[PDB]
RNA sequence: ACUAUGCCAGCUGGUGGAUUGCUCGGCUCAGGCGCUGAUGAAGGACGUGCCAAGCUGCGAUAAGCUGUGGGGAGCCGCACGGAGGCGAAGAACCACAGAUUUCCGAAUGAGAAUCUCUCUAACAAUUGCUUCGCGCAAUGAGGAACCCCGAGAACUGAAACAUCUCAGUAUCGGGAGGAACAGAAAACGCAACGUGAUGUCGUUAGUAACCGCGAGUGAACGCGAUACAGCCCAAACCGAAGCCCUCACGGGCAAUGUGGUGUCAGGGCUACCUCUCAUCAGCCGACCGUCUUCACGAAGUCUCUUGGAAUAGAGCGUGAUACAGGGUGACAACCCCGUACUGAAGACCAGUACGCUGUGCGGUAGUGCCAGAGUAGCGGGGGUUGGAUAUCCCUCGCGAAUAACGCAGGCAUCGACUGCGAAGGCUAAACACAACCUGAGACCGAUAGUGAACAAGUAGUGUGAACGAACGCUGCAAAGUACCC
């Protein structure tokens, strides 16, 4: 569950990062009617093995 | 000139083509159809006859 | 498709049958409740709650369901023309809740109930 | 596969040869000739056929001029149908 | 203080349609898939609606008829009208299968600018079989390019120009398939105690080779990959033991040889030894994968403010194997479609792989029994090629040998050495294209991008071949302006 790893990330003080990329730009120009409306930033690269 | 059946055919449609748009299609279509662009005079065009 | 051009297109040329599935609305936490669904194909006769718009607040029956213009009329929710006349202001069905259900038709009713499929 | 008889041809020049000539018109299939015509029209109305003229017209159909014996009244077989 | 006709700059209102914003169309890439037609295709003509001009659909059963499955309370195409109808007897709509399917059209009884004629009669023409009868069959024409076989320029480059080059290109003739062609060595020739059918990709390499030795032209073997697959005749020796049509009777073919054997691992014959493995003919017949379609699918439509409308701001919450994309009266994971997950179907892979039935592989000795001729080869004349005395092909003339023989190894002849067996035949897979299905994008954004976002190959021009535009945007909702002058 999703929810789990939000816990988790909340104990590890790094959640904070997600709330950053919880928002998206809705970009200026023509991009938008080739599919390529939105954006958002970068959060947190997760490396498992 | 002497016309044969299929030539006095063909002459038949292309006068039934002259008609206009029927009024009623121009309600039906909210005036998105308005014109003939096949509509064709004796004098000023010329058929395939 | 993630391109919008085929989106938009696949909406607006979508078949009859298709088009059902554009005149959905979320059920009442109840309907939610008692059917195991979160939405419904809206019927006429069904009565619906607007949620969106001028009309928010008001409640009444529907009256009609346009598949091609995938809109809906409900009963009341009207503009008055130049001439007097009252005549139905359409609503997207997105912007609609329903309250009560017309359960006279067996197909549908099985649909509702049944856990595999959704009406 | 196709039908003799399209359907009485209703014009004023058609009354005319109703009322004076006891002749009935039709649109007809331009493939029929007049003796199938004639025949179609007696099996159809029940009368008796004279004489049947034709003409290929500019609305594309063939017409049919079908005068009746004198046992017969046109403009009561016409008021039939 | 006056000044008209006027000049310059603004203002209000036009004209005009730039700009910005928007995208039902283009452009390009990628994955899948891929033949149709005498059982009359493709294309075209003319019809077909209650009213119907255009487009689409359909075919006198004519925006449609039937069956099965799906789908679902609406529907009667684009198309928002008037009338009227259909649908719980489950309509619309979608999938599969069937019915109907006018005329012209390869167009095939004959003629003809889509009509007509006659002995109700015709596979016309060419051809195979043939009960010699059109009795049974075949061919014809289409298709976006791709593919194979023929015919084959010139502008141009060489700073002129002739060989050369452009180029075996453009274009023309013939023809196949979903791919085609090639293909199991008379090969290669890192010369070897080596490689081992073919195609393709990468390299070998702008190397060898050609060339007014100018400009230019231009491989191969090998190697690394992809995919892999190997077989059948002719003849010897047998000699009717055979094949085709028909339910059967019966007919036809076949000694000018059907059929058995056999095919460099040479084979046959004779005498042996040994095996049931190879091959070939058959039967069964998929998984997975890939492409497309489908089912199901979590969580707010809470408060205040602004607003015509919250999809905005502020506040409080929620889901997430789902925070791709789209719609909804403005920035929406939680309003609707969808999306992750899981599941189902069809198509391709493929009548393939695996499995199985039958057949029987192979070895020794002996035997000059068999083994593809205008061929191999030579000469005359040309074309073509990088092919140079050493490419491949055409044409005229000449012209062998018989395995104890013959061909090749980039000049000729002779010997040696090494390789190989022409003049008979088949062959899966890997590769080309893009009609068709789908997906994608630092592509264009309505003078752009297709000629074509619109009636687009439309309107219109030309006797014809052929040529060929422009035109996108009310609004949240038609509430598309009643009544009066
Ligand atoms: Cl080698
Ligand atoms: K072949
Ligand atoms: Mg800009
Ligand atoms: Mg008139
Ligand atoms: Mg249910
Ligand atoms: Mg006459
Ligand atoms: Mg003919
Ligand atoms: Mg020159
Ligand atoms: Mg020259
Ligand atoms: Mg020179
Ligand atoms: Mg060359
Ligand atoms: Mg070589
Ligand atoms: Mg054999
Ligand atoms: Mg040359
Ligand atoms: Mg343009
Ligand atoms: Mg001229
Ligand atoms: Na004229
Ligand atoms: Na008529
Ligand atoms: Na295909
Ligand atoms: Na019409
Ligand atoms: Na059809
Ligand atoms: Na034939
Ligand atoms: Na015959
Ligand atoms: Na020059
Ligand atoms: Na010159
Ligand atoms: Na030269
Ligand atoms: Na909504
Ligand atoms: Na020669
Ligand atoms: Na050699
Ligand atoms: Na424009």
């Amino acid at each position: 569950k999703t929810q789990e790893v939000v816990s988790l990330l909340e104990a590890l003080d790094v959640h904070a990062d997600i709330d950053r990329a919880d928002e998206t730009k809705i970009k200026a120009g023509q991009g938008s009617a080739r599919g390529r409306k939105y954006r958002r930033p970068a959060s947190i690269l997760f490396v498992t093995s | 000139g002497k016309k044969s059946k299929a030539t006095k055919k063909r002459l038949a449609k292309l006068d039934n083509q002259n008609s206009r748009v029927p009024a009623w299609v121009m309600l039906k279509t909210d005036r998105e159809v308005q014109r003939n662009h096949k509509r064709r005079h004796w004098r000023r065009n010329d058929t395939d006859e | 498709s993630k391109q919008p051009d085929k989106q938009r297109k696949s909406q607006r040329r979508a078949p009859l049958h298709e088009r059902h599935k554009q005149v959905r609305a979320t059920l009442s936490a109840d309907l939610r409740e008692e059917y195991g669904q979160r939405n419904v194909r809206v019927n006429a006769g069904d009565t619906v709650e607007v949620l969106r718009g001028d009309f928010a607040g008001e409640e009444g029956e529907v009256i009609n369901v346009d598949l091609d213009k995938a809109v809906i009329h409900v009963e009341d929710v009207t503009l008055e023309k130049t001439d007097g006349e009252e005549v139905p202001r359409p609503l997207d069905t997105s912007n609609v809740r329903v309250t009560d259900l017309d359960l006279e038709d067996e197909k549908r009713e099985a649909r509702l109930e049944s856990e595999d499929d959704s009406a | 596969s196709w039908d003799v008889i399209k359907h009485p041809h209703v014009t004023e020049k058609a009354m005319n040869d109703m009322d004076f000539q006891n002749k009935l018109q039709f649109a007809v299939d331009d493939r029929a000739s007049k003796g199938e015509v004639a025949d179609a029209v007696e099996e159809q109305y029940d009368v008796t056929v004279e004489q049947v003229n034709t003409q290929n017209t500019m609305d594309g159909e063939k017409k049919a001029v079908v005068r009746l014996s004198e046992d017969d009244d046109a403009q009561e077989v016409a008021s039939r149908i």
